[PDB]
């Protein structure tokens, strides 16, 4: 009655035939060699990420999908900066699970493939689709570990993937549903389900005004949708006074550009302009689910960016919480405006680290596309921790420069202390990062521009087309390692 | 932000 | 036809949804006492769950109305009516998917669908045609603001289908979805809608002929024969599942309001409308290309053309004689 | 050792289970019911165009792909203007053959599925890829009829599909290989292989000049690539003096736009701007292969459209063969320039019909996309013959208007008798057709604007992505019926 | 609707 | 020909 996904490796030069995983070889034994026999008859060997489906092998598993895992011993690939074996497993298991789903089978058991966490990630990421609003849906598939030996690692993969899928849900949902208020309520319920050691404050416009967040308010005011400032606390440290790590996420729930209005083409993707808030909030939910013994604060200014008779006008000058004035030359450079105020507020926590994420610039997509999230940081220690985490998760990061060269192009400003768009078109992600740095005094800060990793087409084999929720798992892995130190 |  | 031309040419700050409804009301009532007119307000539109139509109207501060007109010409009061539906966008800025400045003033005539079907019904009443007719015209503006439709938003049509609004300037199919659904509640004999719907229609046939998409060759041939007499020509365009597949391929919802590709824009717009139609004799007239005259029709001065009003009247007249 | 493709229909309300074709039911008998048994185990029924692969059922057929054929009795669908049954068969068989190819199996036998011609079309169209220039290729698959009863219909499908694939090859090949000279040489060799009752003249620039084809010459001169005027005769009538049908095709081997230069984006597709010549020439080759008892002449002006120091300049006035002057306001409206001279020449044959094809306007793609070829004709008899042929082939046509309304917009001309681009943007395919009509006096002429059907993505399920070679089969079917009358 |  |  269930489907079964089993792995096979590529044949090594010294082997007579490609080797099954332990689970594949055991299943083959159970069916008196019929799996190997039919795989032989079926023709060419299964290469990494490829699948083949065999029917009627066992009364309990009418459909068995064998998936190619590539080289058994594939480890860290220094030319790709990731663990290749884990990436092979995520892709192959995703492909196998999609095939089971296409056969309309509601239950699947999955070979741990020598790394149950990566297997669970492939299945759970691989099956995910946002289809709440559609009458016609694929069968809902319940994936479970095949066997009972690798359970903690399997559940850890489920938890990591579910954190990323939460971010994908939050990003994909249409903006008329995923308003600042709705986003805050959904993160609140998820965080509270994860741990009772949690406080959530959905701070209203009146509080934003009391906090003198003039830069954030200037963005929100064009729209009739109320802004909120989401503040989430996870109190995981055994010492309540232990300084927290602080995450900050850009939560623009829809970006029209405002008065500096965007072109029509593909503007619908701007419902995911709260991806920064989605990924940092989701990572914190997952950290709470993991019980990590650390204090964490999440901060997400949430609003829409819309044109109207009260919107930001090019040339307007606004005052950030820290008292710096900003000339708003381009109203579509709104993420740095809202982040200025959130980053300022971040310092009030005495944090150990400040990490922000934002779908910030088109220039980042032109720079590195969906190959890797761009990381700008004043701490090589912090860069290296994020980079090492990314190797394990496969959700890659790539360092980008914080140089005074770019700063000079944003503090060169006709009316104010800093200009919100550079003097030139060049290096847009770098001048955006330099603008943020004018609101940071902390010695361990990282800015992640995730505009290029906002969506997947087919680049990441285990994510279906749509909002990607990257790099949620790299953030979770970073927090997990930090908590062990 | 767009370029430009 | 001149009534339709007046309604189309008048500036949109005068020809609001309310004003249009009041002018059609007075004309229909002058034509026949066998007439009911309901200028249905926003509260009624909400009660009727017309979420797709409401999503267009909300960007503007101008109140929407749903105009419903009845002409009771049949000797049998229970005889099923013919139902006409017209797109009544009183001004189309494009909304958040905003149009370029050049010649945007012509978008005051984006209620030409409503103008031509309403005018044809007024004329049918003036002719005493012995048939029951219902006219339906969702009327609103399409404007950008801090409450307007945002690309990617998902709205629920009256029939419960969800629509992903990827382009807010494809607003005519949004308002027609809800009006077409409502059209079925009358048990009609035929459903004919008209709309200044796509730029693609103007690129396809210009002002040579109105494009007609219909699931009934009987209905095509009746409109075509009427057009020969009036000279206000029609030309058939295809309803194929080929185009349907490009609008039901949709990331978030049951149907997407703009195709996956630039090609065949009038055809994918027609396929979107067809997802809101179960009736076996329906015709969609995309009149975007015949909205204006320069000199092509020698007997119309430059300006809004009110086409194909006379072809609709001739169709009704012949239908009533059978 | 071979693969096998078998059909199954959708279950009718009165049937207990979905029915195999004759060949499927016979194969099931041969394998003692194992096909039906495994199909049952495999889960949900196969719907139209869907496939499922079963391994090890028979020693001679290690891979058997069952394909869903839809409703057995699907005939002409008056809402789609085609024979639905034939379209279902072409799609399903294409899908089955692709699955066999993916398994790297070089030989496949194909269920005739109750219509061997449609089956052969699905297999032969479905497998085709232009890969001559690539090191890495798919396995070459040889498809043959399963069984020996439907051979003529099977070979007729192979012939029709091969004619279309010839056009696809000619269209897809890069323009630096597919020059006017190369195109003419390839059509020559194909026509001569088809029948000895054939003459081919690859007419050089000197002949074009002698024929006073000033409009065609004005296009060709911008490029250093020599123009040719291809003239092909197929003498199939038993009476040598029987007037021919004449086909004319636009053979722009690459369209840069000239001085009215095109934008960069996707300009590579303009290698297929000789699709008009490709489809009419290919249809004539296939007519010869079919031995049709009719006289046919094919005419294809071939050249490039390039910018240079000798190219057409906007505003230039050129003299067509018929003595009419043309104001070349837009050098990218070059197809109507070359067709003016070819259409004039067409009349010298005393033809029974003149049919031209051209990838003529972007407006045609905006009008109907790839749903159907636009047909402009002064003869409803001729329209109806092309329309009826299209129902059978599934390669649909759709009539577009020839009205003096559009003529008036091209003869309104500052310098000359006719202007080569309209006074307005509206109805571009219609004003292009009206321009052509100024070069036609014949009472049975049809102009096919195939710009929208030049390529396939996924719209036609049995054509892989790339140049489509449409509507070659509709032209062949038209000629075949005309020859029977 | 525009194209596109 | 393009439009326009
Ligand atoms: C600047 O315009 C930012 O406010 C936008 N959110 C950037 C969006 C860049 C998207 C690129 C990937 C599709
Ligand atoms: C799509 O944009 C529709 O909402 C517009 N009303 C189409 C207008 C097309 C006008 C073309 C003729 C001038
Ligand atoms: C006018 O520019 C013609 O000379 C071009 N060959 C038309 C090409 C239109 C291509 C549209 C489909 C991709
Ligand atoms: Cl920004
Ligand atoms: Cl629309
Ligand atoms: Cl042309
Ligand atoms: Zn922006
Ligand atoms: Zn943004
Ligand atoms: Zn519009
Ligand atoms: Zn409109
Ligand atoms: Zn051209
Ligand atoms: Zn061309």
């Amino acid at each position: 009655t269930k489907g079964l996904v089993l792995g096979i490796y590529s044949k090594e030069k010294e082997e007579d035939e490609p080797q099954f995983t332990s689970a594949g070889e055991n299943f083959n034994k159970l069916v008196s060699g019929k799996l190997r026999e039919i795989l032989n008859i079926s023709g060419p060997p299964l290469k990494a990420g490829k699948t083949r489906t065999f029917y009627g092998l066992h009364e309990d598993f009418p459909s068995v999908v064998v998936v190619g895992l590539g080289k058994k011993t594939a480890g860290i690939d220094e030319q790709e900066n990731w663990h290749e074996g884990k990436e092979n497993i995520r892709a192959a298991v995703a492909a196998g699970c999609r095939q089971i789903q296409d056969l309309e089978i509601p239950s699947v058991e999955v070979d741990p493939c020598g790394d149950a966490q990566a297997a669970a990630e492939g299945a759970v990421l691989g099956l995910y689709e946002y289809d709440d609003l559609k009458q016609k849906r694929k069968v809902v598939v319940s994936a479970k570990l095949h066997g009972s030996e690798d359970q903690e690692a399997w559940q850890r993969g489920v938890l990591f993937a579910s954190g990323q899928n939460l971010a994908r849900r939050l990003m994909e949902t249409p903006a008329n549903e995923m308003t600042p208020t709705k986003f805050a309520e959904i993160v609140e319920e998820n965080l509270k389900s994860a741990s009772i050691k949690t406080d959530v404050f959905i701070r209203p416009k009146s509080w934003i005004e009391e906090q003198e967040m003039g830069s954030f308010l200037s963005v929100a005011k064009g729209s009739e949708e109320p802004p909120v400032f989401l503040e989430i606390h996870y109190k995981g440290s055994p010492n309540a006074s232990e300084p927290p790590l602080v995450f900050v996420g850009k939560g623009i729930t829809f970006d029209s550009g405002g008065i500096s209005i965007k072109a029509a083409a593909n503007m619908d993707l701007m419902r995911a302009d709260m991806g920064g808030a989605a990924t940092i909030c989701s990572a914190i939910v997952s950290a709470a689910k993991l019980d990590l013994p650390i204090n964490i604060v999440g901060l997400a200014p949430l609003c829409e960016n819309m044109p109207s008779g009260k919107a930001n006008k090019p040339g307007d000058v606004v005052r950030a919480r820290n008292g710096k004035t900003i000339q708003v030359d381009n109203t579509d450079a709104e993420g740095r405006l809202i982040l200025a105020d959130a980053l300022c507020y971040a310092h009030t926590f005495n944090p150990k680290v400040i990490i922000n994420a934002a779908t910030l610039t088109g220039a980042m997509d032109i720079a590195l596309g969906s190959g890797a999230t761009g990381v700008f940081t004043n701490s090589s220690w912090l860069w290296n921790k994020l980079f090492e985490a990314s190797i394990e998760t496969g959700d890659r990061v790539w360092r980008m420069p914080l140089f005074e060269h770019y700063t000079r192009q944003v503090i060169d400003c006709q009316l104010a202390d800093v200009n919100n768009i550079g003097k030139y078109r060049s290096a847009g992600a770098c001048t955006a990062a330099a603008f943020l740095k004018e609101f940071v005094t902390h010695p361990k800060w990282a800015h992640l521009d995730i505009a290029g990793v906002m969506t997947n087409k087919d680049e990441v084999p285990y994510l279906r087309k749509g909002m990607a929720g990257r790099p949620t798992r790299t953030l979770i892995e970073f927090l997990f390692r930090f908590s062990q130190e | 932000a767009l370029y430009y």
